[PDB]
C-alpha cells in the first residue's frame, strides 16, 4: 500500500540479505570446524592426536 | 451581491476542504497501517491523529 517507498523496502532487502551472506559465512567458518573427509576412502592414523 | 459570491466561491473552497480532510485521511490510514505492521511506535500515530482532527 505504499505505505515506505519502493526505495528503502530495496535497501532493507539489501541489508537483508548482505546479513543473510555474513550468517552463511559465520556457518561455513563454523563448519570448518569438526573437520569433514573430503574424499571417500581409507584412512591412517592421527598424526595430531586429542588435546593437541 | 455578497451572498452571491459567497455561494460562487463556498462549492470550490468546501472541494478543496473535502479533498483536504480525504487527503488527511489517507495518510493517518496509512500511519495506522505502519504502526499495526510495527515500524512506528504509537506517538507518531497521535500525531497523525490530531492532524485529521
Amino acid at each position: 500500500d505504499q505505505a515506505v517507498s519502493k526505495q528503502q523496502y530495496a535497501d532493507a532487502n539489501a541489508a537483508y540479505l548482505q546479513s543473510k551472506a555474513a550468517v552463511e559465512q559465520a556457518r561455513i567458518n563454523l563448519r570448518y570446524t569438526k573437520v569433514l573427509s573430503p574424499i571417500s576412502g581409507r584412512i591412517g592414523r592421527s598424526a595430531v592426536t586429542e588435546g593437541a | 451581491a455578497d451572498g452571491l459570491a459567497a455561494r460562487g466561491t463556498f462549492t470550490e473552497q468546501l472541494q478543496a476542504q473535502r479533498d483536504l480532510v480525504k487527503a488527511s485521511d489517507e495518510y493517518y490510514q496509512l500511519a495506522d497501517k505502519r504502526y499495526r505492521t510495527g515500524v512506528d511506535n504509537y506517538l507518531t500515530l497521535l500525531d497523525a491523529q490530531r492532524s485529521l482532527f
